[PDB]
């Protein structure tokens, strides 16, 4: 039980899936190019499937721990866009 | 290095191959000497 603190790595597993949030490779994406699809995978290891907490505002620091109620900015590790 | 590996995969997602391969292939204007012969040079400020 280690808790959440801005700018670390972070695991997001489908509770019914099984699978984790991952940034797939395709681009499905409408004439956004550079823009990619959030999809599931199996797989953990890679860099795909983990995600980077950043604050929305002010009032929150990095390296600080992340609290209930708080707005997030996730950044994909891989391709260092944000969950749009 | 991923973060180089990261750079030329958004370079190559900016830029397809067939944009650059058709911007080389684009022709260009010479210079004729035509009316005597006179050297007919196309201006370079407003050409390719």
């Amino acid at each position: 039980h280690r808790t959440l603190l801005y700018g670390h790595a972070i695991l997001l597993r489908h509770s019914y899936s099984g699978m984790y949030l991952c940034c797939l490779s395709t681009s499905r994406s409408s004439t956004d190019k550079l823009a990619f699809d959030v999809g599931l995978q199996e797989d953990t290891t890679g860099e795909a499937c983990w995600w980077t907490i950043h604050p929305a505002s002010k009032q929150r620091s990095e390296g600080e721990k992340v609290r209930v109620g708080d707005d997030l900015i996730l950044v994909s590790v891989s391709s260092e866009r944000y969950l749009h | 290095k991923g973060e180089a590996i990261r750079i030329r995969s958004i370079l190559r997602s900016l830029i397809p191959l067939g944009d650059l391969v058709g911007v080389i292939s684009i022709a260009f204007q010479m210079p004729t000497i035509a009316k005597d012969g006179n050297v007919v040079e196309p201006d370079m400020s407003a050409g390719f």
